[PDB]
C-alpha cells in the first residue's frame, strides 16, 4: 500500500540539471522525513541530502554539499531533488527513501522504504 | 575516511555466514551505529539491521547484529535461498553521518 | 528519539547479551518472624488447647505491643528500622509577620533492604498462649508429665518469605526534538524470576524459662468471603 | 580476645534487673573525628554516606541526539551520614559463684527480647543493640516488692 | 517519580525560551503503601439483642 | 559498600492542598468531669 | 528551596568555568513551622506566699 | 521570509480597531515574540507593545495585543485621536531577528 | 588586543621583585589564566606557574603568582643568581587561546 515511487530522471549532458520528483501514497508524507540516497553501479550506497518534517533544515553530505539542493512540499505529498551541476561520477540510481529517528533523528536511522529507484546515466555521448 | 567490505563470501543452505565492515582507520565503536542493509537485485534495498543489534519489523528472526573485535557483524543463522543478495554496512560518523560499504554479494550454495 | 540501554539499579552498565552479569537483588518480607510461625498449636496427647496463626501475632503487634517495644519487636522478628541521618548546614530563610538549619533524612539497612547477598538473619519469635502472660497463672510442670506438652508449628514456605528485586533496569534516553529539546531519561525494570538458594535454617532452639519457686484462653478463628 | 571474662567485688547487695553496655573506646576516644556525635551509642559506629548528585544530561547538536552531548553530577557541599550502630557483642554471659547463670546468650536476646518481655512500660528497648540488660526479677518495675535477686 | 530537571541555554541571543532541558528520573521510584479502609459499616449481632 | 534503601515521608490527608477535598468522618470525644471514671458516671435516673 | 544545580560546558575547550548553568527550584517550597518559645520567665504567685 | 501587514485601516473616535500582522508563510508562535511599534508622522517610533502581551512604562492601558489565529493582532479599545499615526509588527525570526512590517496607516475619523 | 610587559628589571640577590604583565585593552580577569614561563639563554622555557597561583612540580616555592588591580604579578622572594633569565606571561583570551608577552629581563645583580 505504502509507496515512494519517483520520476524525472534520464540521460543529461555533464554540467547540467535534473529534477528529481518523489511522491507518496498513504502514508502521511507531511509527517515523515524523507532522505535522498545514491547507490552506484558497483561501488555501493551513498547518502546525498535531508529534508525534515517541516520542509526547512535542510543538511547535505560533505561530497555534494552545494551541489545537491533539496525542497519538499507537503501539499501535493512531493520531495524534490535538485542536481544543479553534474560530473561524470554522479551516474547511479537514486532513490527516495522514509527514514524517521531512533538514534541518529534528522539524518535518518531507519529507512523504512525504499523508493523503486531512478537512474541517472550522465554521458558525454 | 571510508568503511569496508570483503568482496564476497558463500554460505551453504541452512548455514551460519558472518559479513564484517570495519573503518579503514580506528575502531568500530556502538556510537558509530553499524546498520545493515539487504538489496535483491532488480529489488530497493531494504533495513536488516539499526542500531548493531535492533530489526524492524518484517525482518526474519535469523539476522543478528553484533560488534566483534574493532568491526561490526551481520551473522546470518541457517540462511535460506531468499539471501542471495548485495550486502551493505553503514557506519554514523559525526561529521559525514551515513558512510556505506561497497557491498558483499553472499552466494547461497 | 528513545535509546534503550541495560543499567544496573545503582547506575552501573551492564553490556547487553553478557551470560552472568545480572543478578536478581532480594527482598525479605516485612516481618519474617510473625509470617515463619505460620500456624502454632499446643498439645498435650493431642486435643490442641491452643492454636492460632501468623494473622493473630500482626494483630496482637498492631493492637498490644507498645510503641516504646516496637523496635524491640521489630528487631526480634528481623524488621529494617529507621536509621536517622543528618545534611548538613543549609541556607534557610525567616519569615515573620537567615538562620542555619540542618536537614534530617531517613533510611533503612535492615533485611526488607532488597541486597545482592542478604546476610545471615536471627528471628527470636515469641510464643504467645494463654499461660504466657501473669507469673500466677503459669502451669505446673508437675501437675501432668512433661512427655506429653508438645508444640507444632507450621514453616512458612521460601517463596512466603523471600521476594526478588529487579536487578536489571532498562534505561530510555529520549530526545525530544524541538525549542526546549527534551531529554526524558526513564528507567523500567527488567524482572526475570531466579532461582533462590535454598533456606537452612540453623541455630533451631527454643527458650523455655524454667524457673525455679480463672486464665484467659483466646480463641481464634479464620474464615473466608465472598459475599 | 575472643574470652574478656572480668570478676568484680564491690557488689554485694542483691542485684535487680540490670542494664550493661559495652561502649567502644574509639568512642569517647579524642582521636574520633565523630566523638562528640558518637559518645552515646554502645556499639560500633559506622557512616553510611549520601551523595546526592544532580544528574542532567544535554544534547547540543539536534542530529546525533543518541548519546547525550554533555553531562553533569553537581553534588551537595554536605554529605549525609547515617550513623549506624553495629553490634559489639555476640554472645553474652554472666556466670553466678556457683551455678551458671546466664551462658553465651546471643545479645540480641538480651538487647531486644529482655526488654520487650521485662520491665513493663516504664522499660523501653533501646535503639543501640550494644546496651542490653540481664534480668533477676519477674515484676521489675510492675510493683514495689522484691521478687528475685 | 523525582526528576532532575535543569534548562540549558546555549545561543545567548535568543535566551528566554530554553535551548535544551533534562528530565533524569531516579532509577528506583518511591512508593508509599497505602492501606485504603476495606470495610464501610461493621456490624456484630448477638442471640437477641 | 553496603546496599542501603531510602526512606521517605508523604501526606494524603485533609491537610493536604488538594483539587477536590473528600467527605470527611470527624469523631470529636466529649471531655466532661464524669467521662473519666465508670464508678463517677452520673445516673440518669437521679 | 531545593535547586537542581547542573553546570554544562559546550566548547570542550576551555573547560574550566562552566559554559552554562541552571538552577530550576520547585514549585512550592518546603516550610518548617518553628513554635519559638513564647514566656522567658513564667511566674504564679499565691494569696500569701 | 517576511512579515505582512494590511496597509490601512479606519476607526471611529472612541471604537475598538484590530490590526493584524502575520508571516509570510508559516504560523506566527508566541516564540516568534511579535512587538507593535507606533509612530506618529514628525515623530520616532515608540515602542507600544513587546512580547505579545506587555506594556512599557508611559504606554497607555488601551493598547493591548495577542495572537489570534496565526497572527497577531493588536486591539485599540476607545481610541483617541491621538492614535492616528503608523503601526509597525516584528517577529523575532530565529536567524533573522527582528523583522518589521511595512506599515498600517491608523486613520481616526 | 594583545598582553604587555615592562622590558626589564633589575633586583638585588635576596631581594623581592614584582614583575607585572597586563592587557592592553580591559582587565586580566581569572578567568584569563595567566601563566608565568622563565627562560634561561641557552635553555627551553620552563613552566613556572599556571592558572595564576599553582606551580607544578620541580618549581621552587619562591615564585608566587597573584593578580592585582587589573594586572598580573609574579612575585620572586629572596631572588637568586638562578633567576636572571626571561619571563613570559601568556593570557588566555576566549578566541585567541595563549597570547605570550614581549619578555622582561630581570637582572640579579
Amino acid at each position: 500500500e505504502v509507496k515512494l515511487v519517483e520520476s524525472g530522471g534520464g540521460l543529461v549532458q555533464p554540467g547540467g540539471s535534473l529534477r528529481l520528483s518523489c511522491v507518496g501514497s498513504g502514508f502521511t508524507f507531511s509527517s515523515y522525513e524523507i532522505n535522498w540516497v545514491r547507490q552506484a553501479p558497483g561501488k555501493g550506497l551513498e547518502w546525498l541530502a535531508v529534508v525534515s518534517k517541516i520542509g526547512d533544515r535542510t543538511y547535505y553530505a560533505d561530497s555534494v554539499r552545494g551541489r545537491l539542493t533539496i525542497s519538499r512540499d507537503n501539499s501535493q505529498n512531493t520531495a524534490y531533488l535538485q542536481m544543479n551541476s553534474l560530473r561524470t561520477e554522479d551516474t547511479a540510481r537514486y532513490y527516495c527513501v522514509r527514514a524517521w529517528c531512533a538514534s541518529t533523528c534528522l539524518p535518518g536511522d531507519i529507512m523504512d522504504l525504499w523508493g523503486p529507484g531512478v537512474g541517472v546515466v550522465v554521458s558525454s555521448l | 575516511q571510508t568503511v569496508i567490505q570483503e568482496p564476497a563470501m558463500s554460505v551453504s543452505p541452512g548455514g551460519t555466514v558472518t559479513l564484517t565492515c570495519a573503518w579503514s582507520s580506528g575502531s568500530v565503536t556502538t556510537s558509530n551505529y553499524p546498520s545493515w542493509f539487504q538489496q535483491t537485485p532488480g529489488q530497493p534495498p531494504r533495513q536488516l539491521i539499526y542500531n548493531t543489534n535492533s530489526r524492524p519489523t518484517g525482518v526474519p528472526r535469523r539476522f543478528s547484529g553484533k560488534i566483534s573485535g574493532n568491526k561490526a557483524a551481520l551473522t546470518i543463522t541457517g540462511a535460506q535461498a531468499e539471501d542471495e543478495a548485495d550486502y551493505f554496512c553503514g557506519l554514523y560518523k559525526r561529521s559525514a553521518n551515513n558512510i556505506f560499504g561497497g557491498g558483499t554479494h553472499l552466494t547461497v550454495l | 528519539g528513545a535509546v534503550y540501554t541495560l543499567v544496573d539499579p545503582f547506575g552501573r552498565p551492564i553490556v547487553p547479551g553478557t551470560k552472568n552479569a545480572y543478578r536478581n537483588l532480594v527482598y525479605y518480607c516485612e516481618y519474617p518472624g510473625e509470617r515463619l510461625y505460620e500456624n502454632v498449636r499446643f498439645d498435650v496427647n493431642g486435643n490442641s488447647l491452643d492454636e492460632y496463626s501468623s494473622d493473630v501475632t500482626t494483630l496482637v503487634r498492631k493492637f498490644c505491643i507498645p510503641g516504646d517495644k516496637m523496635t524491640g519487636y521489630k528487631h526480634l522478628v528481623g524488621q529494617e528500622v529507621s536509621v536517622e541521618g543528618t545534611s548538613g548546614p543549609l541556607l534557610c530563610n525567616i519569615h515573620d509577620l537567615l538562620d542555619i538549619r540542618r536537614n534530617v533524612h531517613y533510611s533503612c539497612n535492615g533485611p526488607q533492604t532488597p541486597k545482592y547477598y542478604q546476610p545471615p538473619l536471627a528471628l527470636w519469635i515469641k510464643l504467645r498462649f494463654w499461660f504466657n502472660e501473669n507469673v500466677n497463672l503459669a502451669i505446673p510442670s508437675v501437675s501432668i508429665p512433661f512427655g506429653e506438652r508438645f508444640i507444632t508449628i507450621k514453616l512458612a514456605s521460601q517463596k512466603d518469605l523471600v521476594n526478588e528485586f529487579p536487578g536489571l533496569f532498562v534505561r530510555q534516553s529520549r530526545f525530544i526534538a524541538g525549542r526546549p529539546s527534551r531529554r526524558n531519561i526513564r528507567f523500567k525494570p527488567w524482572f526475570i524470576p531466579g532461582v533462590i538458594n535454598e533456606i537452612s535454617l540453623t541455630n533451631n532452639e527454643l527458650y523455655i524459662n524454667n524457673l525455679f519457686v480463672l486464665i484467659r484462653v483466646h480463641k481464634t478463628q479464620v474464615t473466608h468471603t465472598n459475599n | 580476645n575472643h574470652h574478656d571474662e572480668k570478676l568484680m567485688s564491690a557488689l554485694k547487695w542483691p542485684i535487680e534487673y540490670m542494664f550493661i553496655g559495652l561502649k567502644p573506646t574509639w568512642n569517647i576516644s579524642d582521636q574520633n573525628p565523630h566523638q562528640h556525635r558518637d559518645w552515646h551509642k554502645f556499639g560500633h559506629v559506622v557512616n553510611a554516606i549520601m551523595q546526592p548528585t544532580h544528574h542532567a544530561e544535554i544534547s547540543f547538536q539536534d542530529r546525533d541526539t543518541a548519546l547525550p552531548d554533555a553531562c553533569s553530577s553537581i553534588s551537595d557541599i554536605s554529605p549525609v551520614t547515617y550513623p549506624i550502630t553495629l553490634p559489639i557483642i555476640k554472645n553474652i554471659s554472666v556466670t553466678a559463684h556457683g551455678i551458671n547463670l546466664i551462658d553465651k546468650f546471643p545479645s540480641k536476646f538480651c538487647s531486644s527480647y529482655i526488654p520487650f518481655h521485662y520491665g513493663g512500660n516504664a522499660i523501653k528497648t533501646p535503639d543501640d543493640p550494644g546496651a542490653m540488660m540481664i534480668t533477676f526479677a519477674l515484676k521489675p518495675r510492675e510493683e514495689y516488692q522484691p521478687s528475685g535477686h
